[PDB]
């Protein structure tokens, strides 16, 4: 959402800013890996669920409100895994600012 | 990494799909390349929370130098 | 015995409808794997077009190409080439269409 | 069609010689894996393997040149074994001349020295006598390099071709499977002092697999009384009887005589086939 | 006169379970027959008698189901670094590894009882025991007690091992400039397996090796052993600069069948420093 590092801006501007404003953007970089980091297993769980729920498709079914269930259950399923990878995208973008520096810094101490 | 989460998940659809085809037994390739794809999908999301962890070191690293 | 006769000639005509189906499938939604996957899974089952929900909007050019009643008029070779394929093609208010022309009873497609 | 269960056992019994080849070349002074040197020592045994293996691609290029054409349908029976003989981990082909130069090497060693007692070790005893142990270690250097460079190795050696019914302690049940009276007392037992629970013919044996057309026995066919048990070996088979609808192409109501008619009254050792009692 | 309830009673057997501490059950052993104990009440108006007969029946099962955890326990983990630390009647603190800390619990078990039995065993470990890195798989499956209790002494020389290889990188300043490259980490799939992964950042190389659990037949039974091997994509040519010591450990290794090395867990931890030898 909100741009707090503007693009096209070179790395020793971004550490003088950095260096002032009591580090609020640190802050909420920090909060950002953070929740990037507890999303990060949640999303792996439930993809080996879903393995599992796969796998398991010739068990516990004999009515066929059933599989309109199961079926119904499982396309939602996958409609909150694209919701979660345009989330993950949004939270990997507005970090890509941030990281748009390590190729610079790399490249000038080559 | 961005465009690799996409097609990972596009591609067990897609891996999946001649496999159902035949249903609409397994083949042995068919399932080996499950196997691969979710071995694979695994393996890269375990590289980008290295990748991760690796740039927000030197995230912190950087700002107190 | 005609009974393993029908029987075999209802196998057949059942293949070379779902080859019909899924080569008619892999393009008109094309642009959803999902659309694709819930919809050939629902027919494993054995579910109805008119009942299943889609996520995905399909254009109304087709729909109108595909019937001709509109303003242009349905081509005489395009005629030609729906009589010469198998199944009866049409969609209706952002569905298809699918009913067997041979056994108008609920052919179960369950495995 | 009813060829393809008997199939899928004879793949899984060329698996287990090929993974106790992996094994043995590790530890070549294992005692308790010898049968592998037997095996391939059987002189008609290379022989009948390369007959079944010929005619088998007399039946395939038969089959080939003679495929069915008037029902589609009917094409599945043929299509799969052409798919099951190419699916197979291994290749045929590149077996088929594993045994071969096995032959070949086992008929001049005759001519460069004279004995018949061999011939007895390779069939019966399945082991090589000390004078020729260096017969022995050409067996595990060779097989690595002949065979197995053309399949997968991991996938082999974990493959699952346990429930091949080779062992005798696979095939009656571990109640029972033990010496239960002294050789004082003789060797003949009567019934009354058998376990309670063991005490009928139907808790003799795993009654799981079938022996003769090598499929699997559904519950249908197990509480239907109509299989068969030999006196001599153990074995259980539903040989001579009409098979049930779900078993065959398509399920319906027409009776057909299968080949397991042979085997109504004798069994595969020569023993006497009985009516299992209930 | 001294308003207070206590509950008597006696162990029918000399468990050994009474010389661990419970205390934390606030329950007294009697000094003069240590089979008898009595837990402990206190009241007004004592005529209200079903609030202490319910917590006496409540910490009675409870303690009943604790001794049938135990004895299952003692059943599933005959090893002689096998001891209890603490006792307390919501969590478990047992020692069943190598750790010298007398205090430090190398697995914690919390204890949910119900009125029949406990309805849930979660398993904590501690972050000085190496284990703690599968505890969100154990979190999330619900698996059989017993299953896990034989998958941790299946798999303890393992983690011993892994811990110790672990330990080699983590040792602080030794006054040596010798900053490696190879960092060593634990890359996890599920329960099924456990993956070690070399990250060199200087040299852009990856030492892969994956440890499964593969079924195998043997003389007629399906055994699981350890699958230590290089993972498939692992087809690495001559040509790449760190080819060198994957081409060493294939030489001096490659039950070996080329590729995989299935080994017994009781003999793992030496092989594994072996393979460990040559990358220290």
């Amino acid at each position: 959402m909100d741009s707090i590092i503007p693009a096209g801006v070179k790395l020793d501007d971004l550490q003088v800013i950095l260096a002032k404003n009591e580090n609020e953007t640190r802050d909420k970089v920090c909060k950002q890996i953070n929740e990037a980091r507890d999303e990060i297993l949640p999303l792996r769980l439930q993809f080996n669920e879903f393995i599992q729920i796969m796998a398991n498709i010739d068990q516990e079914g004999s009515k066929q409100a059933d599989r309109m269930a199961k079926y119904l259950h499982i396309r939602d399923k996958i409609l909150q895994l694209n919701d979660r990878f345009q989330t993950l995208s949004s939270h990997l973008e507005a970090l890509q600012p941030l990281f748009s520096t390590v190729p610079e810094y790399l490249k000038t101490a080559d | 990494y961005k465009n690799k989460l996409t097609v990972c998940f596009d591609d067990i659809l897609k891996v999946g799909a001649e496999m159902m085809m035949q249903q609409q037994g397994f083949s042995q390739s068919q399932q080996k390349l499950l196997k691969e794809k979710v071995k694979l999908f695994h393996g890269i999301l375990d590289d980008l929370e290295t990748s991760l962890s690796q740039s927000s070191s030197y995230l912190e690293t950087l700002t107190a130098l | 015995f005609r009974k393993e006769e029908l029987l075999l000639k209802d196998l057949e005509i059942r293949k070379l409808e779902i080859s019909s189906r899924f080569k008619h499938r892999q393009e008109i939604f094309k642009d959803s794997p999902m659309d694709l996957f819930m919809s050939t899974l629902g027919d494993c089952l054995g579910i109805k077009d008119e009942e299943m929900l889609t996520s995905c909007t399909i254009p109304k050019a087709v729909v109108d190409h595909i019937n001709g009643s509109g303003k242009r008029k349905p081509t005489k070779a395009a005629q030609r080439a729906r009589d010469q394929d198998s199944i009866d093609i049409s969609i209706k208010d952002n569905k298809l269409v699918m009913k067997s022309k041979f056994n108008k009873s609920n052919r179960s497609y369950s495995i | 069609h009813s060829l393809i269960p008997v199939a899928k056992w004879f793949v899984k019994f060329i698996t287990y010689l090929t993974q106790e080849i992996l094994i043995l070349i590790n530890d070549p002074t294992n005692k308790e894996y010898t049968l592998v040197h037997g095996i391939f020592g059987a002189k008609m045994s290379r022989t009948l393997i390369l007959s079944i293996l010929n005619e088998i691609k007399k039946v395939t290029q038969i089959v080939a040149k003679f495929p069915e054409t008037s029902y589609p349908i009917l094409n599945e029976s043929s299509t799969f074994l052409k798919l099951v003989l190419s699916e197979s981990p291994v290749d045929f082909e590149k077996f088929e001349t594993f045994l071969v130069d096995v032959n070949n090497k086992f008929i001049a060693l005759c001519e460069q020295q004279p004995s018949q007692e061999r011939e007895f070790s390779l069939l019966v005893k399945a082991e090589i006598p000390p004078e020729y142990a260096k017969v022995g270690d050409f067996l595990l250097q060779y097989a690595n390099n002949a065979v197995i460079s053309h399949a997968n190795a991991a996938a082999v050696y974990f493959a699952d071709t346990s429930g091949l019914k080779i062992s005798n302690s696979e095939f009656f049940n571990p109640e029972i499977f033990h010496l239960l009276q002294p050789l004082e007392e003789g060797l003949i037992i009567d019934t009354d002092k058998l376990p309670i629970k063991n005490r009928t013919s139907k808790s003799f044996s795993k009654l799981l697999y079938d022996d003769v057309t090598c499929d699997k026995l559904s519950v249908s066919e197990i509480s239907d009384g109509k299989l068969k048990r030999c006196s001599r070996c153990g074995s259980v088979t539903r040989a001579g009887n009409i098979i049930s609808s779900d078993k065959t192409i398509v399920p319906t109501s027409i009776q057909t005589k299968r080949w397991p008619t042979m085997y109504t009254r004798l069994c595969i050792c020569s023993g006497m086939l009985f009516e299992m009692d209930g | 006169s001294n308003s207070q309830i206590r509950l008597y009673a006696k162990f029918k057997r000399n468990t050994m379970m009474i010389q661990c501490q419970i205390d934390k059950l606030y329950i007294h052993f009697v000094q003069e027959e240590p089979l008898a104990f009595y837990l402990e009440e206190s009241f007004t108006n004592l005529g209200i008698i079903v609030q202490y007969l319910t917590k006496f029946r409540q910490k009675l099962m409870q303690l009943v189901v604790l001794t049938d955890v135990v004895e299952r326990l003692h059943k599933n983990f005959e090893s002689e670094n096998f001891k209890i630390i603490a006792l307390q009647p919501n969590e478990i603190s047992f020692k069943y590894l190598s750790n010298n800390d007398e205090d430090d619990k190398d697995c914690t078990i919390k204890i949910s009882t119900n009125d029949d039995s406990i309805k849930n065993l979660t398993v904590q470990l501690s972050p000085s025991n190496p284990q703690h890195i599968i505890q969100p798989f154990l979190d999330n499956s619900k698996m059989d007690y017993h299953f896990i209790f034989s998958y941790l002494q299946f798999t303890s020389s393992l983690f011993k091992a892994l811990k110790v290889i672990l330990n080699e990188r983590g040792g602080k300043f030794h006054e040596s400039g010798s900053q490696y490259s190879t960092m060593v980490n634990i890359g996890l799939h599920n329960l099924n397996e456990y993956q070690i992964v070399y990250y060199n950042p200087q040299a852009g190389t990856k030492i892969t090796i994956c440890i499964e659990l593969k079924t195998v037949l043997h003389n007629g039974r399906d055994k699981i052993q350890f699958h230590i091997h290089f993972a498939d994509v692992a087809h690495i040519t001559t040509k790449s600069p760190a080819y060198p010591m994957m081409h060493q450990v294939r030489n001096q290794v490659f039950i070996r069948l080329g590729n995989g090395v299935a080994c017994d867990p009781s003999e793992i931890e030496p092989i594994l420093m072996e393979i460990h030898n040559i990358l220290k």
